[PDB]
């Protein structure tokens, strides 16, 4: 293997789990990190955002 | 407004660009 300061590309799967609803758990979203209680939502998001 | 469509992890370093149009139409360029 070979590490560079330019972007990596080779990384595990990552793999997911199951979704919990209106229990406060603690959460993982592709990298942002916290914890609360999620619900479901009615906002109007980009495809981007 | 403008909105992004492409991302990249190239490592490239580049310098200078240029165009290229095609044959068988004026274009502005300006810098940020």
């Amino acid at each position: 293997f070979e590490l560079l300061h330019a972007p990596a590309t080779v990384c595990g799967p990552k793999k997911s789990t199951n979704l919990v609803k209106n229990k406060c758990v603690n959460f993982n979203f592709n990298g942002l990190t916290g914890t609360g209680v999620l619900t479901e939502s009615n906002k109007k998001f980009l495809p981007f955002q | 407004a403008l909105e992004p469509l492409v991302d990249l992890p190239i490592g490239i370093n580049i310098t200078r660009f240029q165009t290229l149009l095609a044959l068988h139409a004026a274009y502005y360029v300006g810098y940020l």
